Order: C-alpha cells, then sequence, then structure tokens
C-alpha cells in the first residue's frame, strides 16, 4: 500500500550448502531466490546488503554456550566421536551434519541481526531476510528439522527500539521454539498458522495461549490438510485485524515460510500466489516496522515463485509472471511463469470450525488489553553483479 | 459429573464447560443454569523447575533471561504422545518429482561450488601472478584464502579428489601456495567444462521428463478419482447421502422440503449434454440397433418432457421409485460437473488466450515436446466447446485417455477434476436407464409419469397401493419458474 | 518421448549418485616429487554398546552402576559386573560374622556384583492388580494406547455394526453432504470408550490421530481436575478377587471424594442416583443460602 | 515369599511409572524428603506406641541392613532409563568436591518403595533361609502398613507444573533426548 523502504541481506555462502541427499530442507532456494530477485530489475527501489558471520559471544545470546561451541566444533570426520551432543540436541539423527554448518548458523544469525539492527537505526522501514528463517530450533535444540532459531535472535535485538514484537507463522511446521522462548512476557506476541497433525515441531494447540505476564498473549490457530484462498483470507483478516486493533505493536517478524504451498515434501496447505500474498500485504497495509524473514520451502520452483512475487509486491510494483533467462531459466515449470498453480485437493477446513474459532479466540483477547550491540557493521557488497544474461 | 462438584472438587469454570458443551442445541437449559448458578497449561509445553541455564559469564551478559525462556520448553515426541512422526500421503509421482527436483538441484550446486571456487582461485592467480616471484615463494596465509568463507575449498576439495588426499592438498595449498595452483586451476576448470558439456543435454533431459510428470503431480484428486466413482457410484451410497439429508431436519433440534440442492439455472446444458448422448450412443457397441433406436426416442422425448426445452435439433410433483430417483440424481450430478465448468468458463479462457510464450524460451529449444502439439490446444476456440468435442473423441476412441486427462488438467488448469471420468459416468447413465425398459415396473411408473406431467390426493394412493409394500419412493417437486426442482425422501410412513 | 534409459553421460556423475571417475585418478603435481546382539540384557533397548568377549552380550554406556561417558574409554577392555567373578567352606560363612548389624540383610548384600545392573520393571503381582495396566512393547505405561475425495465420510458416517448412523451429540447433524458438492460433508470421529459420535467442528479437533494415546471424548471425568491445591488422580480398578468391594451403607454426606459406581485400603463405594440428586439438591439450597 | 504390597501403594508405584515413562518426570535430586528423614522417623515414631522386649533390636537391625541395601543395589534395579544420566551427574558433582559417593541420602521414599517391591525377584533365586524369610516378611508388612498411614504426607498428589513441592522435576528435551539415547 503505502511506500515503505525495503532491505533485503543475502550472503552467497548461504546457497552453496548442501545438508544432504535426500534432503528436502535446504539452503538451495536461497540462492535462486536472489538470482530471481536480480534478474527482475527490482535494484532500482533496493539495496544489496552483506551478512557478517555471527560473532561468538553474541551469538550465544539465545543459545547455550556448550551448544554453540559445539556447532562451531562440529563436522562430518569427527561426528561419530560427538555422540553425546549430537544426540542430546537432534543433530545427526534427523539432520546430518556437513561442511560449513558453523558458518551457515553464523551467516544466518548474522543476517537476522542485520535485519534487526536495520530496524534498530530506522534507515530502512522493512528488512527482508532470506538467508535466514531458521525457526524450530530452541535454546539447546536442532529439532524441528532445523539447526537455529535466528528470528528469536533477531527479535529480541530489536526489543530495544521495538518494545511490542509481533510475530506471524504462516507455513505448516510452525514456530515451536519462537513461541516457547517468548511464552511468560507480553513483549512479544508470537502468533502461528499450522495444522493439528503431526509436523516437526510437533507443538501448537488452541488453549496454550500463554502463562504469567504472556498469558492470552500467543495465539495459535489449527487448521486442516489444506485452506482454500477465501478461506484462508477469512481466517487470517479477522485475527490479524483484532489482534492490530487491541494489542497495539510497534513490529511486525513475518515468516515467508514456503512449506505452505501447492505442493512440496512435507508441506500440506493450497494457497496460490494470491493466497501467499494476502498474508504479507495485509501485515504491510498497517505501515507499522516491518521484518520479513523466509525459512520454508521444501520445492525449489514453488519457494522461489513465491519469493519472488513478495520481493515484487513489497516495492508497490507490479511482478510479472515472465522469467526472465538466468542460470536457472530451465527449472520453474514446462510454461515457465511465476505462478503457483493451486492443486484440486480438498478443502478440509469448514466454516463453522473457522467460526467455532474465531468466537473462541475472541472470546479469550477480549479480557486482555557483547562488545557488538544495536551495530549495523557491514558492507554493501555491490560493487560486483554476477548478472548471467549470456549463454 | 454432577456428583464431582459436590464432593468439592470439581470447579466451577470447570463444571460449566461440562455443561455448555454437555448440551448446547437447546438454550432454555442455559437459562435455566443461570437463573441459579451464580454466574496456558496445554497438552504440552509444561514447566522445568531447575533446568541447565542461568550461565552468565560466556559472553551472554544481559537480555538473555528477560523475555527468554528456559524453564516452560517442549519436544515433538511429548505433543506427539511418543508416537513418531505421520508423514505426508503421496504416490509414485510426487515422490519422483521430488527425486529429479532434488538431483538437478545436487548438480545445479555442485556446479555453482565448482564456480565459486575457480573464481576466488582465479583472483587468487591474478593477484600472485600481476607482481615478481620473491614474494610468491613465501606466501604463509591463514586458512580461508583471503574471502569469509572458511571451508567451502575444502568442501570442494575433498568432492573432486579423493577422502584422504584432500586434507593434504588443502594442507599444501594452505603452506604452499603459487606451486600447485596452476594445475589445481586446469584440473578444476577441466572438470566444470565436462560437467557443463554434461548438464547442457542433462538439464534437456530432466525438464522433457518434467514437463509430463509435472502436471500429473499436481494433480491430487484425479488420481483416485476411478476407484472414487467405483466404490461411491452405488445405490446404498445414494440412499445414505438422503437419509442422513433428510435426518438433518428432523425433531429434538419436519420440513416438507428434504432438499434444496440442484439448482438448474440454464438451459443449455441440455443441448450439449444430447448431443454428448446422441454420439455415445451411435458409438456403443453392446447395444441392439433397435434398441439404440428406443433408447434414443425414450431420452428425447423425457428430456423433452420434464424440462422447458423445445427440441429444436440433435404446483406439479413426481414421484418416483429407486431407479428413476437414482436416473435424475445422476443426471444432476452430470449437469453440476457440466456447470462447474461452465460457471468458471471466462477468466480461463480469457487467461488462455491472452497466454503468451516468453521469448527467451524460443532460442535453445525450450518447447514441449510430444505432450501437447496434435491440435489438443484450446486457444483460438472455445474452451467449452473444444473440451466437449474432446470428450466426444475420447468416446470415440482414437484418442488415448491419458492425454485426455492432461488437456482436461493444462488447460483449465486442475479446475476440471470431475470430468475425468465423464465417459463412464455417462456410460454408467446410459446402461443404468437400459433397466428402465428391462422391467416392467418402472416402464409403468415412467408411463404414470407422462400421464401426470401434462396439465393431487390420488397420487399418493396409487404411487403406495400398486408395488410391493417394503420398497424405496422418493419424491420430486418441479416448479414452473427458476427449474429450482427439490426432492423429498418418504418411505414406510404413509401406511 | 522421453526416452531416459538411451542417455547416461557415463563420463561423469550418474543417478544423483557418483561414481569412482573422481577416485579414478591419482596424479598430482603438487609435492613436486619433494559377540554382539541389536538388544540389550539390562533394558531390552537397541543402541550403542560395547564389545564383549567373556559374554556374548551387549551394555550401553550409561547403562552401568559405574556409569562411564562413551568419548572417554576405559583402560583396557571393560568388562560386566558379573563377568569379573566369571573366570574366579564358602565365603558366605565368613562373610555373614565379617560385618556386624547388617546379619538378616548379609546374604542380600552379598549378591550385588555377581550381577548385572538393569532398568527396573514392575513385579508380576502389582501391574495385573489394575486391568486398565499392561506391559509395553519397551516398558511403556499402556493404559489406552494402542487427501483424498469425500469418500472418508461414507467410511466414518457407516460402522456396519447395525446398519445405522451415527449422529453427533452437540448437533443433531450427521452431515453426509452430497456426492455432488461435498464441502458440506463434515468428518466425524468417534469415540474408544463409548462411541460417541462426534464433528470435528464441535470440538476443537481438525485431525485424525491413530498412533499413541487415543482419542477421548470430552464426556467423561476428568482425570487431573485442580481446585494449596488437589490433584485427584482417581484410585484405578481392582480385579484381583473382586478386591474393590462394594459397600453401600451410607450414601448420605459420604464425602467419598468422586470414584462412584452408580447403580440404579481402596473401597470403591456403590452410591444411587437418588442419593445424587438430594446431596445435589442440599449443595444447590446452601449455595443458596450463602 | 511375596509380601503384601497394599492396593494404595501399588497405585502410588504405577503413578510413578506413568510418570517416569510417560509422562517423562523425575524425582527431585534435592528431595526434601530422603531414605533419612522417613527411618528418623519411623524410630522417632514406632518407639513409644509398643513395649520393649528386644524388638527394637532386629527392628534397627533391618533398618540398618534396609540402609546398606539402598546403597549398592540402587544402581543396579533402579534408575529406570530416564534416570541414568541424573545418577551420573549427581556422581559427578559428587566427586568433584572430593565428597564419597553415598547415594542413599539422594532419593527419596519413591526408590524406597520400589526396592520393597522388588525383593521377591530376587529373594527366591538364592539359598535364603525361610525362618528369617517369614519374620522379615511380617516386619516389611508392618512397614508398609506404616507407610499407608503415612501416604498423603509422604507420597501427596501434585505435580510439576505451578508448584515446586510436588517431589518431582520434568524433564526436559536434551535430557530426554540423551537419557533414552544411551
Amino acid at each position: 500500500s503505502d511506500k515503505r523502504r525495503v532491505a533485503y541481506f543475502y550472503d552467497a555462502d548461504v546457497g552453496n550448502y548442501a545438508y544432504g541427499a535426500g534432503h528436502p530442507m535446504k539452503p538451495h532456494r536461497i540462492r535462486m531466490a536472489h538470482s530471481l530477485i536480480m534478474n527482475y530489475g527490482l535494484y532500482k527501489k533496493m539495496e544489496i546488503y552483506r551478512a557478517k558471520p555471527a560473532t561468538k559471544q553474541e551469538m550465544c545470546q539465545f543459545h547455550t554456550d556448550e551448544y554453540i561451541d559445539f556447532l562451531s566444533r562440529v563436522t562430518p570426520d569427527n561426528l561419530e566421536m560427538f555422540k553425546r551432543e549430537s544426540v542430546k540436541f537432534n543433530v545427526g539423527d534427523d539432520c546430518p551434519v556437513f561442511d560449513g554448518l558453523y558458518e551457515y548458523c553464523s551467516i544466518s544469525g548474522g543476517g537476522s541481526m542485520e535485519g534487526a539492527a536495520r530496524l534498530n537505526r530506522g534507515k530502512c522501514d522493512v528488512a527482508v531476510n532470506y538467508a535466514g528463517g531458521l525457526h524450530h530450533a530452541k535454546k539447546s535444540e536442532a529439532s524441528g528439522f532445523c539447526y537455529l532459531n535466528d528470528i528469536v535472535l533477531g527479535i529480541i535485538e530489536l526489543l530495544r527500539y521495538h518494545p511490542r514484537v509481533l510475530y506471524i507463522d504462516i507455513d505448516v511446521h510452525h514456530g515451536d521454539g519462537v513461541e516457547e522462548a517468548f511464552y511468560t512476557t507480553d513483549r512479544v506476541m508470537t502468533c502461528s498458522f499450522h495444522k493439528y497433525g503431526e509436523f516437526f515441531p510437533g507443538t501448537g494447540e488452541l488453549r496454550d495461549i500463554g502463562v504469567g505476564a504472556g498469558k492470552n498473549y500467543a495465539v495459535n490457530v489449527p487448521l486442516r490438510d489444506g485452506i482454500d484462498d477465501a478461506t484462508y483470507r477469512s481466517v487470517f483478516e479477522p485475527v490479524i485485524k483484532k489482534i492490530m486493533e487491541w494489542y497495539q505493536p510497534s513490529a511486525v517478524v513475518l515468516q515467508c515460510g514456503g512449506d505452505s504451498l501447492s505442493g512440496d515434501r512435507l508441506g500440506c496447505f493450497n494457497l496460490s500466489m494470491e493466497g501467499h500474498a494476502n498474508c504479507v500485504n495485509y501485515v504491510k497495509s498497517f505501515g507499522i516496522p516491518m521484518m520479513v524473514v523466509g525459512g520454508g520451502g521444501y520445492t525449489m520452483r514453488n519457494v522461489a515463485r513465491t519469493w519472488c512475487f513478495e520481493t515484487g509486491l513489497l516495492n508497490n510494483v507490479v511482478l510479472d509472471k515472465d522469467l526472465p533467462y538466468n542460470e536457472y531459466y530451465e527449472y520453474y515449470g514446462p510454461d515457465y511463469k511465476l505462478s503457483v498453480r493451486p492443486s484440486n485437493m480438498f478443502n478440509v477446513n469448514t466454516p463453522e470450525y473457522l467460526d467455532k474459532v474465531m468466537t473462541n479466540i475472541f472470546a479469550n483477547l477480549e479480557n486482555t488489553k557483547e562488545e557488538d550491540s544495536a551495530e549495523a557493521k557491514d558492507t554493501k557488497g555491490g560493487s560486483q553483479y554476477a548478472r548471467d544474461l549470456h549463454v | 459429573i454432577l456428583n464431582l462438584y459436590s464432593q468439592d472438587i470439581l470447579d466451577l469454570d470447570d463444571l460449566v464447560e461440562k455443561v455448555d458443551f454437555y448440551l448446547g442445541s437447546n438454550k432454555e437449559l442455559f437459562t435455566w443454569f443461570k437463573n441459579f448458578v451464580g454466574y496456558a497449561f496445554g497438552p504440552s509445553y509444561k514447566r522445568l523447575p531447575k533446568s541447565d541455564t542461568f550461565m552468565p559469564c560466556s559472553g551472554r551478559d544481559d537480555m538473555c533471561w528477560e523475555v527468554l525462556n528456559d524453564e516452560w520448553v517442549g519436544h515433538p515426541v511429548w505433543a506427539s504422545e511418543d508416537s513418531g512422526f505421520i508423514a505426508h500421503r503421496k504416490n509414485q509421482y510426487e515422490e519422483t518429482l521430488f527425486k529429479i527436483e532434488e538431483e538437478r538441484h545436487e548438480y545445479d550446486f555442485y556446479i555453482e561450488s565448482n564456480l565459486r571456487t575457480i573464481q576466488c582461485l582465479e583472483t587468487i592467480v591474478n593477484k600472485i601472478e600481476n607482481m615478481t616471484e620473491n614474494e610468491k615463494a613465501n606466501f604463509k596465509l591463514p586458512p580461508g584464502l583471503g574471502h569469509t568463507s572458511m571451508t567451502i575449498y575444502k568442501k570442494v576439495i575433498r568432492k573432486v579428489y579423493d577422502k584422504e588426499r584432500g586434507f593434504e592438498i588443502i594442507d599444501a595449498l594452505h603452506e604452499h601456495p603459487a606451486v600447485t595452483a596452476p594445475v589445481v586451476l586446469k584440473r578444476l576448470k577441466q572438470k566444470d567444462e565436462e560437467w557443463r558439456r554434461a548438464q547442457r543435454e542433462w538439464n534437456k533431459v530432466w525438464r522433457e521428463l518434467e514437463q509430463k510428470v509435472f502436471f500429473k503431480s499436481l494433480d491430487h484428486l484425479g488420481l483416485t478419482f476411478k476407484q472414487a466413482d467405483k466404490k461411491l457410484l452405488t445405490t446404498k451410497q445414494l440412499i445414505s447421502e438422503i437419509s442422513s439429508i433428510k435426518v438433518d431436519q428432523t425433531n429434538k433440534k419436519p420440513k416438507p422440503k428434504s432438499q434444496l440442492d440442484f439448482d438448474f439455472p440454464d438451459k443449455n446444458i441440455f443441448y450439449d449434454i444430447l448431443c454428448l448422448a446422441d454420439t455415445f450412443i451411435t458409438h456403443t457397441t453392446a447395444y441392439s440397433n433397435p434398441d439404440k433406436e428406443r433408447l434414443k426416442d425414450l431420452l428425447k422425448y423425457f428430456i423433452s418432457l420434464f424440462f422447458s426445452i423445445s427440441f429444436e435439433k440433435i404446483i406439479f410433483n413426481l414421484f418416483a421409485n429407486t431407479n428413476i430417483y437414482i436416473f435424475f440424481r445422476h443426471w444432476t450430478t452430470i449437469y453440476e460437473r457440466l456447470l462447474e465448468i461452465k460457471q468458471m468458463n471466462e477468466r480461463v479462457t480469457k487467461e488462455i488466450n491472452t497466454r503468451s510464450t516468453v521469448t527467451f524460451a524460443k532460442d535453445l529449444d525450450l518447447l514441449s515436446s510430444q505432450l501437447s502439439e496434435m491440435g489438443l490446444d484450446f486457444v483460438g476456440e472455445d474452451a467449452y466447446k473444444q473440451v466437449l468435442r474432446l470428450s466426444r473423441r475420447l468416446i470415440n476412441g482414437d484418442l488415448e485417455h491419458q492425454w485426455f486427462e492432461e488437456s482436461l488438467r493444462q488447460a483449465y488448469n486442475n479446475k476440471a477434476f470431475k470430468l475425468y471420468t465423464i465417459d463412464k459416468v455417462t456410460q454408467s447413465l446410459v446402461k443404468h436407464a437400459h433397466t428402465l425398459m428391462t422391467d416392467a415396473k418402472t416402464a409403468e411408473i415412467m408411463a404414470l409419469f407422462v400421464k401426470d406431467r401434462n396439465a393431487q390426493i390420488i397420487y399418493r394412493l396409487q404411487v403406495r397401493s400398486h408395488m410391493s409394500n417394503t420398497e424405496n419412493m422418493f419424491r420430486i417437486e418441479f416448479d414452473k419458474r427458476t427449474l429450482h426442482v427439490s426432492i423429498q425422501y418418504i418411505a414406510l410412513d404413509d401406511l | 518421448k522421453k526416452r531416459p534409459k538411451r542417455l547416461s553421460s557415463q563420463n561423469v556423475n550418474y543417478d544423483l549418485k557418483r561414481r569412482k571417475i573422481i577416485t579414478s585418478e591419482g596424479i598430482e603435481r603438487s609435492f613436486k616429487n619433494e559377540e554382539n546382539e541389536d538388544f540389550c540384557s539390562a533394558c531390552n533397548q537397541s543402541g550403542s554398546f560395547l564389545c564383549c568377549d567373556t559374554c556374548p552380550k551387549s551394555f550401553h554406556f550409561l547403562c552401568l552402576d559405574p556409569p562411564i561417558d562413551p568419548n572417554n574409554l576405559p583402560k583396557g577392555d571393560w568388562h560386566c559386573n558379573e563377568c569379573k567373578f566369571k573366570i574366579f567352606k564358602k565365603i558366605e560363612s565368613n562373610f555373614i560374622k565379617q560385618n556386624n548389624n547388617v546379619k538378616i540383610f548379609a546374604k542380600l548384600l552379598f549378591n550385588i556384583d555377581s550381577h548385572n545392573p538393569k532398568q527396573f520393571q514392575l513385579p508380576n503381582y502389582i501391574k495385573e492388580t489394575f486391568p486398565a495396566v499392561k506391559t509395553g512393547s519397551r516398558g511403556q505405561y499402556s493404559d489406552e494406547n494402542d487427501t483424498k475425495l469425500d469418500s472418508y465420510n461414507p467410511d466414518t458416517h457407516i460402522d456396519s455394526n447395525s446398519g445405522k448412523f451415527l449422529i453427533c451429540y452437540k448437533c443433531n447433524q450427521t452431515r453426509l453432504g452430497s456426492w455432488s458438492h461435498p464441502e458440506n460433508s463434515r468428518l466425524i470421529m468417534t469415540c474408544d470408550y463409548c462411541q460417541t459420535p462426534w464433528h470435528l467442528d464441535c470440538v476443537p479437533r481438525a485431525s485424525f490421530k491413530n498412533l499413541g494415546s487415543k482419542w477421548k471424548c470430552p464426556l467423561h471425568s476428568p482425570t487431573k481436575v485442580y481446585k494449596n491445591y488437589k490433584v485427584w488422580k482417581k484410585q484405578r480398578l481392582i480385579n484381583k478377587k473382586n478386591q474393590l468391594y462394594y459397600e453401600p451403607l451410607q450414601k448420605i454426606g459420604y464425602q467419598n471424594n468422586g470414584n462412584i459406581q452408580i447403580i440404579p485400603d481402596f473401597k470403591i463405594t456403590q452410591i444411587d442416583e437418588n442419593s445424587i440428586k438430594y446431596d445435589f439438591f442440599d449443595k444447590i439450597y446452601k449455595s443458596k443460602m450463602v | 515369599i511375596s509380601l503384601q504390597i497394599p492396593i494404595k501403594l501399588k497405585s502410588v508405584l504405577v503413578d510413578d511409572w506413568e510418570y517416569v515413562t510417560k509422562d517423562k518426570k523425575i524425582c527431585r535430586l534435592p528431595a526434601d524428603v530422603t531414605v533419612e528423614m522417613v527411618l528418623n522417623k519411623y524410630e522417632h515414631e514406632v518407639s513409644q506406641e509398643l513395649e520393649s522386649p528386644g524388638s527394637q533390636s532386629q527392628l534397627s537391625e533391618y533398618c540398618a541392613g534396609l540402609k546398606l541395601y539402598f546403597d549398592k543395589c540402587l544402581g543396579n534395579m533402579l534408575l529406570y532409563r530416564l534416570e541414568r544420566l541424573q545418577y551420573d551427574e549427581l556422581l559427578k558433582k559428587s566427586s568433584k568436591d572430593q565428597k564419597p559417593l553415598v547415594p542413599i541420602r539422594i532419593y527419596g521414599a519413591i526408590h524406597l518403595l520400589r526396592l520393597i517391591s522388588v525383593l521377591p525377584e530376587l529373594i527366591s533365586s538364592t539359598t535364603m533361609d525361610l525362618q528369617s524369610c517369614q519374620l522379615l516378611i511380617k516386619q516389611t508388612e508392618d512397614f508398609l502398613v506404616w507407610l499407608l498411614m503415612h501416604v498423603d504426607e509422604y507420597f501427596n498428589d501434585k505435580d510439576p507444573n505451578r508448584s515446586d513441592d510436588a517431589l518431582y522435576v520434568n524433564t526436559s528435551s536434551q535430557y530426554e533426548g540423551v537419557a533414552l539415547g544411551m
């Protein structure tokens, strides 16, 4: 809607990491999203930024000392001797290790703290971090099939400028660690959309809205196996409208998870480009400070398509469906158009069930009313452009 | 539940919740309670009193426990009640698409890591070549080679070389540069050239495979539609549905109507549905020619009689038994299946005539091959007329089912899942309308329908006291205007 | 005409997998010529184990009385608890009189290192006293634990037990819907205890769970009702020689804190509905005065 | 042979088993009540409620024998697979300040009752005379009878979710993962 200054941080090292063979969750989607953004000519209203690797003693702001020290010491050649810390944090059993793991966590946490600092100094209204998005882990855990929770690393880094923080999770495999870390405090409100069925987090309920000062201030909605665009609009607009009319947040952290797209390895939702765009569009419509972060997406074509669409609209330009030639020209679909087609799969959700969720949510919410900190030390990294327009 | 409150154990709010969720259909009991009643901790995410935390001496000085949590945590196992994890439902198409996509990702990741390594190495090479050899001989460096990443070059060296050779190669590189640099550059660039020359056709075959598999994978309802219609197009299922609909308006929460669905907004459906029935009857082989003519004339007469059509070219009540009612229900089923196509025809037609292929894909032969080029495209003509010509051709047997389904899902963008089995549903309609003249009671029922259609306290007596007592009866109401039919199911209650 | 088997590209990696072409060369100009078991004998579990020779079993690194971290290996070869005495007048007679004040437990303390450490299992006369408690696969407390078209609903709305239709309690609508428009169909899950029908919209549920603890219909007594506080945990049921007993003689201000078997040590007392009605009206009256 | 475990205490053992395995809860390490205080309450209470013809001698002898039994047989049969790493860290903390490994004064009466219930499992597989067995069974039955009256004070029905006096600490995700791993 209104004109906004959108900042986007990307590290080239994020792309060249492979989690493993047969691995759905992977970092290669970030480099192709970056390439699509670079080749779509979005640089006219954008600035490029380089994500500095996370400093060790500031990385420990969320996690424990031994967990970070293990992550900086973990590698495939010594995982066999690392058995205790391998099984203690669910590392190598469900989430295998690889070369450059600590590098990935460092650059992801650096990008998240960079977005938080850009929010703090206020030069850019919106920060986009596709490089991070690791949003399932916990203080001493790699559960939820990831390794870090860099959103909660970036949320508290923006607490100093933003007292009230609002977080939204729209993809499946919701933010167990995100709502867990900010359970008992009203300062950060965690909203998450997920399905009751068993997922990588597994958690999420309708009665776990908070304890202590954070009571009634962490709303979770249990959804069903696939939502139509109209039903998702009817379940998203009133809830977020009531939240912004009651909570009065001063910041928004939006999880741009591609896991809820029409067809991926573990996703089970059926939203098209319109359905995924309205989540960001609605929370953009209030103009309060914003931080877009993305970690979801098991299929490259769908998550790259929706990330290019989000990058397009976020700058208030008309993003066309045609894809310019790039290194991934023969990648996205047969017709090579930027549109994720919603599958012909049934709408399990009920309007009566949605109305019941609305009524109990409204009745729930009616009762309520470190040597480098706050720093933006980085480099633009736009001197050389790797635009491959030649076959 | 009543006793637990009397034992001073159950709380007021808990008892109130149990009461308000026990009842709730009617509210006079709610106000009866509210006259004289005097009126979080989820399944997971529970408290840890003494978890291993509070270690403020490892660089975590402040802003680490203010709004943070280490006492209220949760695991996926606890919320799953110790049952493991369940995977998403899939089939062969989705897993093979995942496999091809993942291996394409693997190839592209290896190429991209290799080119990043080769570009870092070429800046290293020119920055060590531009000056003399005196400082080339002594170039001791820390790990990283001047970049921000420490393990990428080790990773690609391990990938291209052996396991134990990669570590010593990395060690040499680090300690003795400008010696093995030209040979390692030549080897890596030769590997990159061979990988790219393989990829220049490997991407082509990958794309050709995807162009056929992706549309089928995007279907999640039409793959099992055949078995669904095999196990759901039964008499008992239909009886179950109409009884379930009729018991939703009973007492203890009747009505003269049992169904307000099955609207008839347009009469253009009858024209081309009769054309489809005519051509399928013309292209049948298990029926006799006089029987074919009899079926044709009976269908034409029934369609011209029940509805307001005039047969240009190729309050009233109806009481129906199971067979006729099932015939009418199947007719409105196909009516709604075609109305789902007709209602959304405008914007899909607009997007398919305004669809433009991009210009850069016309250079490197990125066109789709052996998928739809025989004339299966819907451009240049009406989508509905083209799809019905497609259905007639499929009935003709000269066009296979796979291409029919592929064109159906491609043209309407997975919005024509109901037309995946139109030939089978019209075949079933034909052979079950064969049962109408096969016996004599259904013929008499049809004769009574013809008698009472053209210009009714005796209808119930005639429709009850003329058969065996134990059989199902249905009532269909037809309105003069708006063509809005309604079906009422009454049986074993008028005697 | 996909034709995938025709082209193989054997000169480079093949089928996601990598061949031995990368390891087939050894020319570099860089150096410029200068028994055990799957299960366990302690907890019947599978995992990391230590190799043994004197015995044919395997034990975990953290399942020993002097447990040792796996990263720090013990010096030499580790032996089990009874493996120390496996290679090696009775010693019991002198061991009894060797120490004082342990005489009745002298034989019990003698047998400490003669057998392996193991996880605790309840004896053969404790769990079976309650029929609701059954042994688990690995030692769990077993009490109640074990995307297509509209066709889910006929498979759930018909149990084929009596050829009838099950109707939900909150709303008297089965809502099977129609085949032409299946969006009005609602999934119904039945209870695993009393087979009470329930719509997925009346109770806040969004999926069917068939692994783990069975779903409880919310029309029963609470298991952990909370009222410093009190945590009621029932008194279970006893099937051992009808020990639970039935003694109805008072049914007045009984104050039996619940746990009633309604009719028309541990003691599951018998209650009648007339007493429940009477003391409900008594409590209602006493609430009316206060 | 088998001692008469009362049905209330059988329910207590089944509840503890549920808490350990299904609910994933372990007992308080720094328990307010251990075996030392329950035996102190025994000697403070049961001595004056009966005459003294000499029964105090073998009464205290059985108490001392039980106390000695609870040390070595704790790490042999007890410690459900969840509690192995808590035992490891307890002995590591005991060895940190050069204190002797004495685990009897750490665990509460739940493990004491569990050791009481596990007696017939290994009593039968040894040459152990019935003459002392009858007296031991009778006095242990007296022990369970005493515990019956004290069951509300000693095993009060509380959970580790809103207070710290529930004689239980709940498992953490890392501790749950590493306890059942090895």
